[PDB]
RNA sequence: GGAUGUGUCGUCGCAUAGACAGCCAGGAGGUUGGCUUAGAAGCAGCCACCCUUCAAAGAGUGCGUAAUAGCUCACUGGUC
């Protein structure tokens, strides 16, 4: 990634396709704008757990995940970025979405693959090796069985800010 | 009447006398004789007895005919090898039986010039495969 | 469809849509482009209609809700003498607003039900898929 | 609501390992799969898509038959 400008003004973009921008160290917060093009590739390919670097048009590469995307509503595109300049050991509460793995024997019944949480605020595995996704098995699930987030897995050095009982992907009936 | 020839796929239960659903005029119009098969068809099914044969027929001309009476598909003496005359509804929500591997050696030493395959556990696995449509589970595998 | 019960009676105005634009509940979903209303039966029938299509019977989502009292007046009478009785109920839809999530179903299965669905309505709309990302 | 009208930007895929299309040949054996049915055997409706081999070939997609059979494609190879 890499923008150019960081004024108030916005002429110097929009339609020549940038974007308007935040990013934060926490010590160094700063306003920006970034060319549509590669942040949709990117945040794509990367998403809200991606992290990628921030090589001004001045020369100061930079460590930056994703925070918050904020899009125009009816044209349906984006038009502004928050993002958080990652540290070094301790990170955030990462927001990472739920899959699901295999031919489950759920479907065979009659029943039906539902991700009652698409996606998962956990916390902190250190803002370098950050699970893009997760694998949750469904296979030993029937119909009418649910998955709390007890049984959700975890990658190793990370803890879940969710409650480890409420709902995540659960079988649902036919009909 | 005529001379104009004839490549006919048909199916006829065994050791019986067909009524006007199956043949009747379903090869006899083109030309052929029936009196020699209601008692020249009827009577090879005191070889094999009970199971719906396949037989394939071939015309020629004025009152020729030349059949070939195959391999019942054991959809009759596996049916019985559980519990159930008329199968499964849905072979994923109901099922039949659990067959043994040498029950699969007689659908894989009729059908000699039938499973095209070479092995005993290909000409196995075919019909093997087959025990799956009929709603039926494998009492096979690796192993065992 | 109709409500319980409530204040009888309303009024009207327009600006666009505030929340909620983003894909929850399902993988596929369907959103409008015009300032609306919308029926109770006129969405009844996407019910009926998309519960067609996905046959037993997918999982469908109807992010929208009539809750608004349309009325008309007695056809035939000069005007006064009251407010109009409750004709029927209408969900005021805005733009970009998302009206029907589904999933449990393909991404042929959305865009066709979603087609007929949309064959319905007064509205021209844009079928699309997830990543509106500021709250799952 | 529909349109290979015609210009502009952008996504996606495919092939110097032979492409989209033109013509050439298979488009297969279990298996009328089971359910259902007066019969449905690819094809009126209900749960499922497993194998034999292969240069390739999927309980397959349409026209069809009351049901057959029969005609084309999904892939495969020669050509260009």
């Amino acid at each position: 990634m890499e923008l150019t400008a960081k004024p108030r003004t916005p002429k110097q973009k929009l339609d020549e396709s940038m974007i308007a921008a935040v990013a934060y160290n926490k010590e160094n917060n700063v306003s920006f704008a970034l060319d549509r093009k590669a942040f949709d590739r990117a945040f794509r390919q990367q998403s809200t757990t991606g992290l990628f670097d921030i090589t001004v048009e001045g020369g100061e590469t930079f460590p930056a995940l994703v925070k918050a995307v904020q899009m125009d509503k009816r044209k349906r595109a984006p038009i502004h970025v928050d993002f958080y300049m990652v540290t070094y050991g301790e990170p955030v509460e990462v927001s990472v979405p739920v899959h699901t793995t295999g031919r489950s024997q759920g479907e065979v019944q009659g029943g039906l693959v539902d991700i009652v949480v698409h996606n998962l605020q956990i916390v902190a595995p250190g803002p370098r090796r950050i699970p893009q996704e997760l694998v949750v098995d469904v296979t030993k699930m029937n119909i009418g069985d649910h998955i709390t987030a007890g049984d959700i897995k975890l990658p190793e050095g990370c803890t879940l800010a969710a409650d480890p009982e409420l709902t995540v992907v659960s079988v649902l009936p036919p009909r | 009447m005529r001379r104009v020839a004839g490549i006919v796929k048909l199916q006829l239960p065994a050791g019986k006398a067909t009524p006007a659903p199956p043949v009747g005029p379903a090869l006899g119009q083109y030309g052929a004789n029936i009196m020699e098969f209601t008692k020249a068809f009827n009577a090879q099914t005191a070889d094999k007895g009970d199971a719906i044969i396949p037989v394939e027929i071939t015309i020629y001309a004025d009152r020729s005919f030349t059949f070939i009476t195959k391999t019942p598909p054991m959809s009759y003496l596996i049916r019985k090898a559980a519990g159930i005359g008329k199968g499964s509804s849905t072979p994923n929500k109901a099922k039949v039986g659990k067959l043994n591997w040498d029950q699969v050696l007689e659908i894989a030493k009729t059908k000699m010039p039938d499973l095209n395959a070479g092995s005993v556990e290909a000409a196995a696995n075919t019909v093997a495969g087959t025990a799956r449509s009929m709603g039926v589970t494998v009492e096979g595998g690796p192993n065992a | 469809k109709r409500t319980k019960f409530r204040k009888q009676f309303r009024g009207r105005m327009t600006g666009d849509a505030k929340g909620g634009d983003y894909v929850a509940f399902g993988d596929y979903g369907l959103i409008a482009m015009e300032p609306a209303w919308i029926k109770s039966n006129q969405i009844e029938a996407c019910r009926i209609v998309m519960s067609r299509h996905f046959r037993r019977g997918g999982k469908i989502y109807i992010r929208i809700f009539p809750d608004k009292p349309v009325t008309k007046k007695p056809a035939e009478t000069r005007m006064g003498k009251g407010k109009g009785a409750v004709e029927y109920w209408v969900s005021v839809v805005k733009p970009g607003r998302v009206m029907f999530e589904v999933a449990g179903v393909t991404e042929e299965q959305a865009k066709e039900a979603f087609r007929l669905a949309g064959h319905k309505l007064p509205i021209q709309t844009k079928m699309v898929k997830r990543e509106v990302y500021d709250e799952a």
